[PDB]
């Protein structure tokens, strides 16, 4: 049994995943070519969490009861 | 599943008939490499008068082939791709 | 130590039950009714609720009878096993064992019986089940296979003892008895 | 050149074989997204995408290219680890599961006696990659969806694993190719029709497809774990989810419909008798034929994924847990005892050959 | 007493019906699972009425003839 | 007596025979003490780790260094890459240095 | 079985890298005191095709070589060299007779095995022709021990499991004998 | 270059600087993956796959418990460490990776000799099952007993009723 | 009324599978047959005139250890892991071209480098305590001392 062909496939899968990130990164127009609202870091109104329009309590680190924990 | 049993029986007996000729060839290979081990040991430790070339097992009536070797030439040391600039296996380049 | 004659170092499950004495059945009944009876005694010794006697509910007596029924059989199984092992007096069981083996030998049948198991599994089964009755109080394990590892030599069945002349069993040599190890590996030494 | 050019192709030949293997799977996944909308459209008495490319053949290309041209939303450029690690784990898991799928006899990248275990083990990693999106996230819809993913995983994982083990038990092998070739005289749909339903029900729950789409329930959790995902992280998760639909459809065809075996042995011989076996063209046609049989069976179950979405409403996940633990598990563990008993009674315990 | 809960040891048949009507996921899973050992108990019938068990596979290595080495064998000598 | 040292195909492995001869020696009733079975114990342990045999190879390599012997002139030829187990290295009549196929058997 | 071992080639070159595997040769021949013998030169498919004829011709020598191994009591590979050389010559004799008497029938069968994953069930038609040719010219009959002669799988009229793909050469060669021999 | 050494170097760095409980449940997965791959490529592919099949199901259950117990404590807390003390610690650790001191056992390479006697050739899992279900069947039945106790144990701990 | 427009994506999906199978079945089978022709490139690529029709070898599956020994044995005869030869006698070079893999037997890297997994009472003893290796060095020393007798 020889798995050298399988090794090459696994290598390709790992590289192929990084291609989607890279290609999207090199293809998007720079923000200055767009409305030019600056880098995404400053635009906190965009990077904030989605709550259907209205902000709410930031409960990210509060514990969540789980009703199926026994199962 | 009842034919698979018969198909397995045919395969098992086919391998049984080839087993002696395949093992006889394998037995000669092990014996050939066994003498090559003790010949290499005899050459390296010849000038040591007290050294005895023998196996490491006390039971002398059981054949224990050696399982270690001393490494020599690296044949594919200068290899590229699709071609190994293979060094001479039999003697100096 | 008051040792006796070894009959079977690993008696089969059916042989142990068949060789039950009438007392072994008596103790089986005592175990079965001893568990509901102890529930009455414990209530009599000290009532579960309050200070007055109250009969335990029928559902408790149902599960108690089942627990006693299994306990009564395990006790009877170990009582009969000791006779096969020679730890307990087994004069009656030796005479019955000798008749059954000599009868089967004369028919050229295995005293142990034919098995679905191959030679490895017969050996493996005997390894798992032999002496397992010493832990029958903890968890169950029984010999329900026809293996040949019984700790006995079948040549001792070829000498007639006192009270066995009227049986008139003509015993063939062991190499003609079907399904025995000494009459199985005829062509190949690794196949029966 | 000449000689160097010719044997360089030999040096690169197997990489092209993998590239062709990757290309073939991505074409089915890309056009499954188109086929689902076309199938749902006509069942809903609409058309579905027919304006993007000739008769809608470029709709999948447009969706990918548009999403690949979108800004990625994240607090900082260095925060790629947060919302990209999850999509990659999910995508790498399903893609690696395709290494054991044989398009023909011996035509799998990985062949081993434990291909069944590799298949189940690889897909379990994808479940982990999904929950990573709700990594102490401040998005309550992503957090609510992560809880439901775990609840669904507990539901289907036992049933899906045990069903595949019964099929492996009937052939006494964990090699996927041996299971396919064991179905020459009978397709396991006939002896194990109950298990085919259970496998498909488990596949719907594994892929978070309706009626078990409780993870990405739009009417409940806007987009589930994808509510904060845009551009490339959204494509990768979407691509992996539809890759899993193709994988589970192909596994339904392998475990119960004979894999690549022909529908008609007579017709299969008739078609192949036209081509000389001493020519390479015979093996092209045979490769097309055998994969076509696998394609036809897998197309029907990819159709069935779309079909059940357009006919059945969604079931709450707490009901899914009771359904899998009180109904499916007792039935499957009954068959895992039923099947060896039948085979032993008729002296037909399976062996590998 | 139109729809009471049957007592198993008094009305075994009605007790079976209650669970087959109200808990099908329990009644029929057990019924399928019972068919396993029942078929294993019907195996002795098959060995007497349909066909016998197959001969065991030679899975114990090379079959060595149960005899002494032939000391008169010649041929293909050095 | 439970089975020990079972090979990957169900039968005895390489070192079972050494272990079996140790058990037979230790449990034989003809032995006053366990001294006769001491060499059998070392043989079994040598079958698994080969520690004394590896130690002998350590001495031979070291003794060859101090006398100036070339490692590549007294050792055994070897190949590290499986793709270059070529027909020229194997010694075939029409041998070649082109790589062998190991991608799919 | 694809288990990684230290006695043969493993699955991939990542296994060699982790183990730092060295593929070692030995240029020394067998010692001159041991008599020489020409090895068997057939590969996997011809050997499997010829397996039951080597068994029917070298049964005495195969058993004697194996019985030597049992009586060797651990000193196996040394004490059965002479018996092994008989086995090699007898097996080469069968392969020699195949290439002179049943060459086309023999090469047909193991070319089907190469075409069909080396599964005996996929190449019954070529095997039947080879069995008929060998029996007429070498008086060798394939027998599967332990079972009745009429329950041998290779003689089954209507097998349950049949090849999906047909070897075209075997189909042609089977038709030719049907119309010319069994009139 | 053995790239598994680099993987464990990164993992050891992230175990020293890990702060919250989510990072710990990631150190576990970042540990099983090097184990699974190294078992796959060197010693046992069967147990590489068994690890993936069993540990992943345990990991997700472990992850879901983190959601129900996360308690705000370590997001806003501060750690000091120091980059220099971290890297120096990892350098000193990397210096000594010889778990065994038998130099000959670690340096001299060995081989095994194949034989053709095993004509009934099956996978390691078939032999493991053959022994586990026949000779060590008691071990299997005790394991079944322990699994039953866990089922009862989990209920009597968690269930309020 | 069969909607043909809805069936178009299924036709492309069908052709997606056929692309993979058509390439894999033919490309792999051709390469195995090509490399089974001989031990060098001039025989693999060129086709002799006196040769007959090309017989193809299909890819192998469901193998065991015997097939690994067969593959290496075929390589020593033909230079291919699936070479073809029915000669009753091998070449002279087959007697001395055996391949013996020699490998280290060290514990996995994760065992001896993981920050947590490498710590245990017996692992510390094996790594930092010389009590075990002192005893085993006595056994090795007896081997050379006892040579003279
Ligand atoms: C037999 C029927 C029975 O078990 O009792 C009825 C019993 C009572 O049912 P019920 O209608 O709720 O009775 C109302 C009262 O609560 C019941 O109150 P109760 O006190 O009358 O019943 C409690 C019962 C205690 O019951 C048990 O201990 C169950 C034993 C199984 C272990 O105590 C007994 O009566 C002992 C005799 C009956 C059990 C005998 C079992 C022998 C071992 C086999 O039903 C069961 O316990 C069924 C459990 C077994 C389900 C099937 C498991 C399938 C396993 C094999 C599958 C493959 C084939
Ligand atoms: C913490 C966890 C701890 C673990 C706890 C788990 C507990 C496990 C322990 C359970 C037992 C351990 C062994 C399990 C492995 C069994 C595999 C095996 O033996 O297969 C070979 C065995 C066949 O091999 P064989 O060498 O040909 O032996 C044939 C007979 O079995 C043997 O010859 P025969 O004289 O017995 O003839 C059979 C026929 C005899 O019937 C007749 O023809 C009349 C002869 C006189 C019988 C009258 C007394 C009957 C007693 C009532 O009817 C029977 O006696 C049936 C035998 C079973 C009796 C009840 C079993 C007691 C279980 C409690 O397969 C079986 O059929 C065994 C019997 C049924 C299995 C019992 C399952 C119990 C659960
Ligand atoms: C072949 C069987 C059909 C046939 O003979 O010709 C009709 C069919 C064309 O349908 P049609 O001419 O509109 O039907 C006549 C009236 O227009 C149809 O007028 P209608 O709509 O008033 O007739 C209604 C008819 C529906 O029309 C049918 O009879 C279709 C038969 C459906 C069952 C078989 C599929 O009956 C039904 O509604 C039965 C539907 C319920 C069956 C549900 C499925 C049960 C399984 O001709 C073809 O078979 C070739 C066209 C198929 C597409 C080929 C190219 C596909 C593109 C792939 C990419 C390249
Ligand atoms: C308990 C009942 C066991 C007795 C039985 O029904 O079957 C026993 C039977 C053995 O008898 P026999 O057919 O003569 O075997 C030939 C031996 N050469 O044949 C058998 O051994 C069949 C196996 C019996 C297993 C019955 C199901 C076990 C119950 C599990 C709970
Ligand atoms: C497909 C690839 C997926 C992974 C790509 C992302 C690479 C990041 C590291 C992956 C694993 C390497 C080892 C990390 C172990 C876990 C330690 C950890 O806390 O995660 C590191 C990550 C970085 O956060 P950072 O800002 O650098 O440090 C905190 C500063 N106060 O802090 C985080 O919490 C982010 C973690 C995101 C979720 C990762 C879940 C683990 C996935 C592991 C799969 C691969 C297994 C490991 C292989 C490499 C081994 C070193
Ligand atoms: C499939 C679709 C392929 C075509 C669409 C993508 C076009 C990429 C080239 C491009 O965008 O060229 C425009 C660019 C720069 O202009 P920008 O707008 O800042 O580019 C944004 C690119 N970043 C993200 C790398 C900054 O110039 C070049 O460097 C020419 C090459
Ligand atoms: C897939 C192969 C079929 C191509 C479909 C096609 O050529 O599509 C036609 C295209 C796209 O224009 P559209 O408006 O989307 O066409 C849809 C027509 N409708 C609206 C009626 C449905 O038009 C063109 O020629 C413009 C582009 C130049 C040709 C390059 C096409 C892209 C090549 C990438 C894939 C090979
Ligand atoms: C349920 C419907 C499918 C079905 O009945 O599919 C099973 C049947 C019958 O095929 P089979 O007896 O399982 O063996 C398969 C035999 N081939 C190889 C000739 C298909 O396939 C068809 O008739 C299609
Ligand atoms: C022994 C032979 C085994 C048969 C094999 C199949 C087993 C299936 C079991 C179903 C039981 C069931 O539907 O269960 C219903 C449960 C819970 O329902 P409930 O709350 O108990 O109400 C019903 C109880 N009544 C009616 C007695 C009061 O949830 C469901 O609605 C599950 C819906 C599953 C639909 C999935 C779609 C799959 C489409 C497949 C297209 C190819
Ligand atoms: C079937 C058939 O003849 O397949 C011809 C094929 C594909 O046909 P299809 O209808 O797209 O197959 C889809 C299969 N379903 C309809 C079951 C989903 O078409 C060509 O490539 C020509």
């Amino acid at each position: 049994m020889l798995q050298d062909l399988f090794n090459n496939y696994v290598i390709l899968v790992g590289i192929l995943g990084l291609i989607f990130l890279g290609v999207n990164y090199f293809i998007v127009e720079s923000p200055r070519m767009d409305e030019n609202n600056g880098n995404i870091s400053d635009y906190i109104e965009k990077s904030g969490p989605f709550e259907c329009g209205f902000s709410s309590f930031e409960q990210s680190h509060n514990p969540i009861p789980i009703a199926f924990i026994l199962v | 599943n009842r034919e698979k049993i018969e198909l397995k029986r045919e395969k098992l007996w086919a391998r049984a008939h080839l087993m002696p000729l395949l093992q006889a060839e394998q037995d000669r290979n092990v014996v050939r490499r066994t003498f090559a081990y003790y010949k290499r040991e005899g050459e390296i430790m010849k000038d040591v008068p007290w050294w005895e070339v023998k196996s490491t097992y006390s039971n002398k009536d059981i054949f224990h082939p050696p399982q270690t070797v001393l490494f020599g030439k690296h044949i594919d040391r200068d290899s590229g791709l699709m071609y190994a600039n293979s060094r001479n296996r039999f003697g100096p380049d | 130590m008051e040792t006796y004659e070894l009959i079977d170092s690993d008696p089969k499950f059916s042989r142990v039950v068949r060789y039950f004495r009438p007392s072994d059945y008596l103790t089986w009944a005592l175990g079965t009714i001893g568990a509901p009876g102890l529930m009455v005694l414990f209530e009599k010794i000290e009532p579960a609720k309050g200070n007055t006697f109250k009969m335990p509910p029928p559902s408790i007596m149902r599960i108690a009878t089942t627990i006693g029924f299994f306990g009564g059989f395990y006790y009877a199984y170990t009582s009969s096993t000791k006779r096969f092992w020679g730890y307990s007096e087994n004069a009656k069981e030796v005479a019955k064992d000798r008749y059954e083996v000599k009868k089967a030998l004369s028919e050229k049948k295995s005293p142990y019986g034919s098995s679905l198991l191959n030679p490895y599994q017969q050996d493996m089964s005997a390894r798992n089940s032999t002496n397992s009755q010493l832990l029958l109080a903890i968890f169950p394990w029984f010999n329900v296979a026809n293996h040949q590892s019984h700790g006995i030599d079948l040549r001792k069945y070829y000498e007639v003892r006192d009270g066995e002349e009227n049986w008139n069993f003509t015993l063939p040599p062991l190499d003609q008895v079907k399904d025995l190890d000494v009459a199985q590996y005829k062509e190949y030494s690794n196949y029966p | 050149m000449l000689n160097n050019l010719f044997d360089f192709i030999e040096y690169i030949e197997y990489w092209l074989i993998i590239v062709a293997f990757v290309a073939s799977v991505l074409i089915v996944v890309a056009y499954l997204t188109v086929a689902e909308r076309k199938t749902m459209g006509y069942m809903q008495r609409r058309l579905g995408p027919n304006a993007v490319g000739y008769y809608g053949v470029l709709m999948a290309v447009a969706d990918a290219l548009k999403l690949l041209s979108k800004e990625i939303v994240l607090p900082h450029n260095g925060d790629i680890i947060y919302v990209m690690s999850g999509p990659l784990i999910s995508l790498f898991s399903v893609l690696l599961s395709w290494a054991v799928i044989p398009f023909g006899p011996g035509l799998s990248l990985l062949d081993s006696e434990y291909s069944i275990i590799y298949l189940l083990a690889s897909g379990s990693i994808g479940v982990f990659g999904t929950v990573i999106v709700g990594w102490m996230s401040n998005s309550k819809y992503t957090v609510l969806a992560t809880v439901r993913t775990t609840a669904q995983l507990i539901s289907y994982e036992l049933v899906l694993t045990t069903v595949v083990f019964i099929i492996a038990l009937i052939v006494s092998s964990l090699n996927i190719n041996v299971i396919i070739e064991s179905q020459y005289n009978i397709w396991y749909i006939i002896p194990f029709f109950p298990l085919c339903l259970i496998f498909f029900i488990s596949a719907l729950a594994e892929t978070a497809r309706p009626p078990f789409d409780n993870v990405e329930a739009e009417s409940e959790l806007v987009s589930g774990h994808m509510t904060e995902l845009s551009a490339s992280p959204f494509v990768i998760f979407f691509l992996s989810e539809y890759c899993s639909m193709v994988l589970m459809s192909t596994l339904t065809a392998i475990f119960f419909f004979g894999g690549y075996l022909p529908f008609s042995n007579t017709i299969h011989h008739l078609i192949l008798n036209l081509f000389d076996q001493h020519s390479i063209y015979y093996f092209i046609i045979e490769g097309i034929l055998l994969s076509g049989y696998l394609a036809i069976k897998a197309n029907f179950f990819m159709f069935s994924f779309v079909w059940i979405r357009a006919a059945a409403p969604r079931l709450r996940y707490d009901l899914l847990i009771l359904f899998c633990w009180y109904v499916l598990l007792p039935i499957v563990f009954a068959i895992v005892v039923f099947a060896p008993g039948i085979l032993y009674c008729f002296d037909a315990l399976p062996v590998i050959i | 007493a139109i729809g009471d809960y049957p007592v198993y040891y008094k009305q075994p048949i009605r007790w079976l019906s209650y669970h087959a009507h109200t808990r099908p996921h329990v009644f029929y899973a057990i019924a399928v699972a019972a068919l396993g050992p029942v078929f294993m108990m019907a195996t002795p019938l098959r060995r007497k009425f349909l066909y016998d068990d197959h001969e065991p596979l030679p899975a114990n290595g090379y079959p060595l003839p149960n005899r002494s080495r032939d000391k008169t064998l010649t041929g293909y000598d050095d | 007596a439970p089975l020990q040292q079972v090979g990957r195909h169900g039968g005895p492995n390489k070192c079972f025979g050494e272990f079996q001869r140790v058990v037979e020696c230790m449990t034989n009733a003809k032995h006053d003490s366990y001294e006769p079975c001491n060499n059998l114990k070392n043989d079994y342990l040598e079958c698994r780790k080969h520690k004394v045999e590896r130690y002998k190879a350590f001495l031979m390599q070291k003794h060859a260094e101090e006398l100036g012997k070339d490692p590549e002139e007294i050792g055994a030829p070897f190949v590290r890459k499986r793709r270059f187990l070529t027909s020229k290295t194997l010694g075939l009549v029409d041998g070649d240095d082109y790589e062998i196929g190991v991608e799919k058997i | 079985s694809s288990t990684h071992t230290n006695d043969s080639l493993n699955s991939s070159n990542y296994v060699d890298k982790l183990k730092d595997t060295h593929f070692v040769f030995e240029n020394d021949k067998l010692p001159s005191e041991i008599p020489d013998v020409e090895e068997v030169g057939a590969t996997t498919a011809p050997l499997l095709s010829a397996a039951y004829f080597i068994g029917a011709k070298c049964q005495d020598y195969n058993d004697d070589f194996m019985l030597c191994q049992k009586e060797a009591k651990g000193n196996g590979p040394i004490d059965c060299l002479k018996e092994g050389r008989r086995v090699t010559r007898c097996a080469s004799g069968v392969l020699k007779d195949l290439n002179t008497h049943c060459s086309d029938e023999f090469r047909l069968h193991w070319q089907c095995l190469s075409f069909s994953n080396l599964e005996y069930k996929n190449c019954r038609k070529a095997e039947s022709l080879l069995n008929k040719c060998v029996f007429e010219k070498m008086n060798l009959v394939k027998k599967i021990p332990g079972i009745p002669e009429d329950r041998q799988i290779h003689l089954k009229q209507n097998p349950v499991l049949k090849p999906v793909a047909l070897h075209q050469d075997s189909e042609v060669a089977f038709k030719k004998a049907q119309n010319e021999n069994s009139i | 270059m053995n790239l598994e050494i680099l993987d464990l170097s990164i993992l050891g760095f992230y175990s020293l600087i890990s702060s919250n409980s989510f990072e710990s449940i990631a150190i576990l997965v970042a540990t099983i993956m090097p184990v699974i791959t190294e078992l796959w490529y060197n010693y046992s592919q069967l147990f590489a796959l068994l690890y993936t099949l069993i540990y992943v199901g345990a990991v997700v259950i472990l992850f879901v418990f983190i959601l129900s117990v996360i308690n705000e404590k370590e997001e806003y807390e501060y750690e000091y460490s120091g980059l220099f003390i971290l890297i120096l610690v990892l350098l000193l650790d990397d210096l000594d990776d010889n778990e065994s001191n038998d130099n000959d056992y670690n340096n001299v390479y060995i081989t095994d000799y194949a034989d053709w006697f095993n004509n009934y050739n099956e996978s390691d899992l078939s032999v493991i099952g053959n022994l586990l279900f026949t000779e060590y069947a008691l071990l299997l039945l005790i394991i079944s007993f322990i699994l039953l106790m866990s089922i009862i144990g989990l209920i009597l701990i968690v269930k309020k009723d | 009324m069969i909607p043909f427009e809805a069936l178009i994506p299924y036709a492309i999906m069908f052709a997606g599978f056929c692309l993979g199978g058509g390439v894999m079945n033919s490309a792999i089978t051709a390469d195995i047959t090509k490399r089974a022709r001989g031990p060098n490139q001039e025989i693999k690529r060129n086709v002799g005139e006196d040769e007959g029709p090309r017989n193809y070898t299909k890819p192998r599956y469901n193998t065991d250890q015997w097939d690994k020994y067969f593959a290496v044995r075929d390589l020593r005869l033909t230079g291919s892991l699936r070479g073809q030869s029915d000669n009753a006698v091998a070449e002279e070079s087959f007697k001395t071209n055996s391949i013996q893999p020699y490998s280290n037997t060290r514990r996995p890297w994760v065992l001896r480098r993981h920050i947590i997994m490498k710590n245990s009472p017996t692992k510390w003893a094996r790594k930092y305590s010389s009590r075990r290796d002192e005893r085993e060095q006595e056994i090795k020393d007896d081997y050379i001392r006892g040579m003279g007798e």
